């Protein structure tokens, strides 16, 4: 450790965490988006495979 | 010098007032002392100016500015109008260093621009003279 | 952490830049600097 | 004996002083490096921004960079008042020297300088009274760093995700009651959920991490009607009461062993004890020859049934508030809920989208023969 | 942490933190008497030199030591009296501690821990119930299992090794309709 | 062994205990609060079977 | 375990540092310190 | 077995302190004289 090495490196811990919790949000809402859209896909394809069924 | 620790609230809130935003603002026993703590923060600021402490040391501006807080408010035996125009010269100071920074950052930040924007225009005319 | 950023101003600076590496690469610090997205 | 021993504890005294000392020095060298980095970079990126303009270039978007940067400085909690207050000093500073030549540009500036003018004035003063609790002072700041403006950008998305959990927690609750209504939840479970509910967001407001107060702020405003009935004052009223009963659980046990301390005496000592007892147990017990220190054991057997009495009644006192607060889940030491507090909240909602499945395939099933 | 605090900080949290380390420091075990005294007189110390402008502090910071004072002042009464078994001198310290609102997170976090145990107890013994009505277990393998379960919880008071005075105060002494159930009644029998 | 390094592994040793002790009072509620939520979900997933075994 | 803290008193504090760094790579040390999660 | 034990007696204190190591790695001899427990 040292006097100002253990400091330089807990600055850039709070830095690192400011600049990536943009970022961080920003995946999480691609997750969801993504989450979402298979899902969509995913009740629709049972749907239709209902629908050709009784077809 | 003593380390930093916690204040009066009178002391402390004329360090702070002494943060002068905006461009609207620029022998007895106290007038002794008050001369000789000036004296000691021109040193300081000399002392760290010349031997380039404010670059080779991780908390320069920091340090700067706790150590001349550390030296004005040490001096119990001072007047309030005195410690405000001390104070008021060590920010000063600050201020100086903080401008020559500045000056530097801005320097590089013109020397990338002017870099990309000579790529861009120099491929353009090559591209139309050949 | 290189010897420009020194020359700018402090070390402090440097630990500024190689947060921001650590970080992104500087690609936000490159962005809001300049304008320019390096990983589009 | 005892002029020597002062003397080598004096000298143990000194010597630890200097210790302290020097690790006072290494500790402020830590947090003035880590607070110098801090300032470094946010000025740095302030100053390469407003430096990229070239002889013509609209300064409209580099005034906005400049002022969204000092509302990160600004709303920083890590740094002290005056650190920030000269970080945006010198940010503003520098963006005025820069663009000094348009006029636009430079009133707007000029603007912006003289909102940190009054923010200054006002913040120096809430700052340094000593009157006021650290929590309600630093609200205080917040609230007048919204009304001058400077961390509106900073403070909107907090304000956002705060929502957002609001929104989650009413539509958990909703999503409960319809869970009992299809059959898949017995009441009795409903109250286990519920309460876990409430326990998971006082925990978060409270014991979690980072700057949680935008959804203090919304849960507080009791005007506000959409699902009062979900639990919102429920959580009002433990956010009010879970730090004063557990101030009041503490004393109620420093007084329990104040009492058994003083029994303890009364019976190895006897009615003597009472002669040299110290202010607190005598204010606790107000709210000769062997024949006479014998009637004096006989009124020191009712004394010491008093004692036990009162004993009796704290600890029954502290047993229902202990009770009730594990009913929610909030009995734990302080340490424990504080690292709990995501991750509990993260569980709840998992569960409560596994149950929103199980219940959406049972309603997709539900279809007519005809 | 004391040292930490800036040139306008607030040294409330500092001060919350000095207090968990000196109740750290105060209820452990395996310091003497006059170690423990001498560091929380030295981090009192510290931590009063260190704060001596903010009068909010100051105040509260003297109004500790002066607890401490108390504290050390029926101590050294305490501990030194030889005609007491250690157990006793040790009970009797505890409680001296609380009275005087030191050991106060240790003390909060060692009854919790008994609470949930006891807690832990009344479930098992309940379920001990319906197992032997359920039809699981037998009527010997009930009573065998149960003698188990007893004879685990009271060696676990008895000889092990941590802080299990709180348990055995939880059981010797009851308020209302708790420990009066047999099972709690054999547990008070067997730790007499 | 020696007469300095035991007494240093001696203390280290009571500190890692302390600390270790505080991160398993924490571990242990995470595990219980894994328990519960699996239980419930369990609970939910049986009565969804009886439902559609009734239906 | 370092110089530094040699510097700043004993060697008991090399024996207390290195005890944390083992126990959790002084995380608790520096949360507390500091205020600072350095595993969040 | 090591020059310290020696040098508190004889050579054969360092045959008792080896063969508590071989016992259990002197665990119980630690605990015994000083009270605490090294494999909890």
């Amino acid at each position: 450790m040292g006097g100002a090495a253990i400091g330089g490196i807990l600055g850039g811990v709070q830095l690192v965490a400011g600049i990536s919790q943009a970022n961080s949000q920003a995946n999480a809402q691609r997750q969801s988006l993504q989450a979402q859209a298979q899902t969509t896909v995913d009740a629709s394809r049972i749907r239709q495979m209902e629908i050709l069924q009784a077809r | 010098s003593k380390t930093q620790q916690i204040l009066e609230a009178g002391n402390a809130a004329i360090a702070q007032q002494a943060v002068s935003i905006g461009q609207a603002s620029q022998l007895t026993v106290s007038e002794q002392e008050a001369n000789a703590v000036r004296v000691e923060l021109g040193d300081l600021y000399n002392e760290w100016r010349s031997g380039d402490k404010f670059r080779s040391e991780p908390g320069g501006m920091t340090k700067f500015r706790d150590a001349g807080l550390a030296r004005i408010m040490s001096r119990t035996n001072i007047t309030e109008a005195q410690k405000k125009e001390l104070i008021n010269l060590h920010y000063g100071n600050w201020d100086a260093e903080m401008k020559a920074y500045s000056d530097r950052t801005a320097k590089y930040a013109e020397e990338v621009s002017q870099v990309r924007r000579e790529s861009v225009i120099k491929e353009r005319t090559f591209r139309v003279n050949s | 952490q290189t010897n420009p950023f020194y020359d700018i101003g402090g070390v402090s600076l440097q630990n500024a830049i190689g947060a921001n590496i650590q970080a992104d690469g500087a690609n936000e610090l490159i962005n809001f600097t300049t304008g320019v997205n390096t990983n589009a | 004996k005892k002029e020597l021993i002062n003397l080598h504890y004096g000298n143990w005294d000194a010597e630890m002083k200097a210790y302290s000392d020097r690790t006072a020095k290494y500790a402020e060298e830590v947090s003035q490096v880590r607070r110098e980095s801090v300032i470094k970079e946010r000025t740095f990126r302030v100053n390469s921004v407003v430096s990229g303009l070239t002889w013509d270039a609209d300064p409209t978007d580099a005034i906005k960079k400049v002022d969204a940067m000092v509302s990160s400085t600004v709303n920083d909690q890590n740094l002290p008042l005056l650190d920030r207050l000269q970080a945006a000093n010198s940010m503003y500073n520098t963006a005025y020297e820069k663009v000094v030549n348009n006029a636009t540009a430079r009133a707007e500036v000029e603007r912006k300088m003289k909102a940190l003018q009054a923010y200054q004035y006002e913040a120096i003063t809430n700052w340094n009274d000593q009157t006021k609790p650290r929590a309600e002072r630093e609200a205080f700041d917040q609230q007048l760093q919204a009304k001058h403006g400077l961390n509106v950008d900073s403070s909107y998305m907090a304000w956002e995700n705060s929502r957002k959990q609001y929104i989650e927690f009413q539509q958990q609750s909703r999503q409960l009651q319809d869970l009992e209504q299809n059959g898949l939840i017995d009441s009795a479970r409903k109250v286990n959920l519920s309460d876990d509910f409430v326990g998971s967001v006082v925990q978060l407001i409270l014991y979690g991490e980072g700057n949680t107060a935008a959804l203090k702020e919304r849960f507080t405003d009791n005007r506000n009607f959409e699902a009062n009935t979900a639990g919102a004052g429920e959580v009002r009223r433990l956010l009010e009461a879970v730090p004063r009963m557990r101030r009041e659980t503490d004393s109620l046990r420093s007084d329990n062993a104040a009492l058994q301390v003083a029994r303890t005496r009364l019976q190895r000592e006897g009615v003597t004890f009472l002669m040299n007892a110290d202010a607190r147990t005598r204010g606790l017990l107000e709210s000769l020859t062997p024949e006479q220190q014998a009637e004096y054991a006989r009124q020191t057997n009712q004394v010491q049934q008093a004692i036990e009495q009162q004993i009796i009644i704290n600890d029954q006192r502290v047993q229902n508030n202990a009770a009730e607060l594990a009913k929610y889940g909030l009995s734990e030491p302080e340490d424990v809920l504080r690292k709990n507090a995501a991750t509990r909240r993260k569980l709840v909602n998992d569960t409560m989208y596994q149950l929103g499945t199980q219940a959406e395939q049972v309603r997709r099933t539900q279809t007519s023969g005809y």
